[PDB]
RNA sequence: CUUAUGACCUGGGCUACACACGUGCUACAAUGGACAGAACAAAGGGCAGCGAAACCGCGAGGUUAAGCCAAUCCCACAAAUCUGUUCUCAGUUCGGAUCGCAGUCUGCAACUCGACUGCGUGAAGCUGGAAUCGCUAGUAAUCGCGGAUCAGCAUGCCGCG
């Protein structure tokens, strides 16, 4: 580090919108976040527990 | 933010919501009412947790991430399917049976 | 687009049912550009008039909802 | 930190079982995370690169580097000795931090996500990525931005193969 | 010609599309837009027709259905207007073009090739060159409303205030 030509870099937790924690250094001191990798679907496994999802080829005039 | 895209953020939220791709001012506004968030507000200076509570809703409606690559996915089915409908798409004639002697300068 | 089914002419239907039942080989000949598409004949082949000359196309699982008008293109261009 | 922690604990082990490796120091260990700004320049504005440098050392920690073109091509009206792109090195507890704002909030946040490309590789353990947006970590002032010329990724391991590197990514955390 | 320039039948075409011309419609916005409320016309049509109220459906419409061969009943809640709230001058709460999805009606049938509804998407366009037109007051300009043609289809026409 040459002094004065890097900006300060010091501890700055994470609050995601589901409250999880992340012991984090950034140039800032804090973050909000709204979507981490524990709730972002594609980050749950594969879809756990975020979907609204589907798709089929329906040919049905039966009514 | 919300879903991705930004807010204009000194507007009302009921003509902020609809800049998202997926939801009109009707459905922008009925959302908006089940919400319950005022629905006359600067999305400037609301709180935290009447900004996440829509977050549900519009994840269980669907939005451009989704809505884009279905349409996409639908309408390319529409061309290599060997329809007329689809080799006008295609050739970028109308579709709705308007004339092309005239005009349909929106398309080509 | 009305929910008291789609519209086809029972005459054509009735040889493609047989048709269907007993041997799936071989192509069916229509004037008729009109029918809309059934889920059940998937596979076959049919010879829709366009105005001028009977012309054969393949029905795949995808083909559902249409007419076998869409695929007969009365008109040409360059 | 966390990760280096559970690097050491847990995922290092792990894999030394899983390739038999009979000196457990053969592990592969991810070495240098470099992130390089190219600009368009060809002498249309000079204040892209002098916008992206401070872009970057807000991305990062530290202040990057103008990269020095190497020869002039007039195809993009390119004469040598004007500046183009900017780099930085990021290495010690500073590559652990950018890895976990990466894994943590950033790929998340992009506009629309699939997973990431299986094959980028280079063929002997090194892994290139692309990504479009400056949205990174949402405490970039996103007001400030203008161009939207996205960032350029490349993690160095000591891996020799491509299997190594894609096994070792996957417990890193990147999805597939 | 009657072994077709005459008949019959199905399907297609009369709706195509690199361009040009004309006639119209609609916009480019705050003398505005959205939302709520308050009103105020004439002139016509209706029996294989108009179809009330009520109920269902967000809506197109659907259901049982009252009355009327009509100065009784129905079409049929006129709109512009006025009052109030909001928007705060932007390609926009302007403008809605074109598309995807789901439907409504009619008709044997809505693909070529109908109209309408709920959606989502949202185009160009921020007053238009050379030119050029109509118009002497209930006129121009704007505002809706009927009728014919008619299974369904009108920005066109005719007429009404």
């Amino acid at each position: 580090m040459k002094a004065g030509i890097h900006p300060n870099f010091k501890k700055a937790t994470v609050k995601c919108a589901c409250g999880n924690e992340f012991e984090t250094g950034s140039v800032k001191e804090e973050v909000r976040v709204e979507i981490c990798s524990e709730c972002h679907p594609f980050y749950t496994g594969r879809q756990k527990f975020a979907s609204a999802d589907g798709r089929v080829d329906r040919f049905n005039k039966k009514y | 933010r919300i879903a991705g895209v930004d807010i204009p953020r000194d507007k009302r939220v009921v003509i902020s919501l609809t800049y998202i791709f997926g939801i009109g001012r009707t459905t922008a506004q009925q959302v908006l009412k089940e919400a319950g968030v005022s629905e006359d507000t600067r999305v400037r200076d609301l709180t935290e947790e009447e900004l996440g509570k829509i977050r549900d809703i519009i994840d269980k409606l669907k939005v451009e991430g989704d809505l884009r690559r279905e349409v996409s996915l639908n309408i390319k089915r529409l061309i290599e399917i060997g329809s007329y409908r689809g080799i006008r798409h295609r050739r970028g004639l109308p579709v709705r049976g308007q004339n092309s002697k005239n005009n349909a300068r929106t398309r080509k | 687009s009305l929910k008291k089914g789609p519209f086809v002419d029972g005459h054509l239907m009735t040889k493609i049912e047989k048709l269907n039942e007993t041997d799936k080989k071989q192509v069916v000949k229509t004037w008729s550009r009109r029918s809309t598409i059934f889920p059940q004949f998937i596979g076959h082949t049919i010879a829709v008039y366009d105005g001028r000359k009977h012309v054969p196309v393949f029905i795949s699982e995808d083909m559902v909802g249409h007419k076998l008008g869409e695929f007969a293109p009365t008109r040409t261009y360059k | 930190n966390r990760l280096k922690e559970k690097y050491n604990k847990e995922i290092a082990p792990a894999l030394m079982t899983k390739f038999n490796y009979d000196s457990v120091m053969q592990v592969p260990k991810i070495e240098k995370i470099v992130i390089n700004m190219g600009v368009g320049d060809a002498v249309q504005n000079a204040k892209a690169i002098d916008s992206a440098v401070e872009e970057l050392t807000f991305i990062a920690g530290q202040k990057p580097v103008v990269t020095r073109a190497k020869k002039s091509i007039a195809g993009f009206r390119l004469r040598e000795g004007m500046p183009i792109g900017a780099k930085v090195t990021l290495r010690g507890e500073r590559m652990y931090d950018f890895l976990d704002k990466l894994i943590s909030v950033s790929l998340p946040r992009v506009r629309d996500f699939r997973g990431v490309s299986k094959k980028s590789f280079d063929g002997r353990g090194n892994y290139t990525l692309g990504i479009k947006e400056q949205l990174i970590f949402p405490e970039i002032d996103y007001d400030k931005v203008t161009k939207v010329r996205g960032m350029d990724i490349v993690i160095v391991t000591t891996a020799n193969t491509d299997e190594e590197a894609r096994e070792l990514l996957t417990q890193v955390g990147m999805p597939f």
